[PDB]
């Protein structure tokens, strides 16, 4: 069970470093996007 | 096409200060993760920094390297400070374009790659 | 410019597919972990 | 052990249903996206339904399946209505374990695989 929590946490670290990237990857394409449609 | 252009390299002393200048010139830059990696002397292309939400360093650099970015002027920039000869080598700007997960200090998870500049420390 | 505004909502809409099944992902562990760390 | 046991298929006539049972044996599946992949005679495995932060639906089956899950037993199920003889196919159910995306229809992002249950559906017309 103490490895099963290990991993459960490992696993849980692992999706915050993906969700960290991706929010951040959406947030500046949002950002490119908002100024395209202004422009067109 | 699109390509990464580094500048700013050369001949320095130990304990110098030298800073290196990337130009991305394919399309906007500003969406995508930048760093930088380096080759020594008979070793892999090592991960240096990188850029996104926030700046990572290798253990190895931090406290004596600084990553930035100026995003209007598609560039990132590799500021060095304290240079000792372990850091001499070919000093590699690159670039993440993908929507999905990459891995910052992965060599193989950037798929732009800039062709490099040397970096050489003598020693004292 | 029509080209960039394309694929920057493509790239977007991959993006929130990939936040709303990491999210799930990472709901479903916090709840497992919170049961684990009540059973030990 | 670990096992995915799929449970429920038969032979029905057209507009029966049928309700398909996926019993996952191996531990924690309920962190785990689960769905259904079918494979008709002579043709590939191809994705039926999804479950993770909501269902999803290939087109052909929008309406008529439903996919549902029930995590204190660790099942997840298939409902489906309104039978055609073009549903008869093996149908297997499938987990995802992976921490990292995985696409939701594509049958080489699914890790874990049930050893599948046959469906089929008589046509109306008898002879």
């Amino acid at each position: 069970l103490e490895e099963e929590l290990k991993q459960l946490e490992e696993e849980l670290q692992a999706i915050e470093e993906q969700l960290a990237q991706l929010q951040w990857k959406a947030q500046a394409r949002k950002e490119k996007l908002a100024q395209l449609k202004e422009k067109l | 096409q699109v390509q990464l252009q580094e500048s700013g390299g050369g001949l320095v002393q130990a304990g110098d200060s030298l800073r290196l200048s990337c130009a991305a010139s394919g399309r906007t830059f500003s969406t995508y993760p930048m760093g930088w990696f380096r080759q020594a002397p008979g070793k892999e292309r090592e991960f240096v920094a990188a850029s996104s939400s926030r700046a990572y360093y290798a253990d190895s650099v931090k406290g004596r390297f600084t990553i930035s970015r100026n995003n209007a002027k598609n560039t990132v920039y590799l500021q060095m400070n304290s240079l000792k000869p372990e850091d001499t080598a070919v000093y590699y700007c690159v670039a993440d374009s993908s929507p999905y997960y990459r891995r910052y200090d992965a060599a193989q998870d950037y798929d732009y790659w800039g062709q490099g500049t040397q970096v050489t420390v003598s020693s004292g």
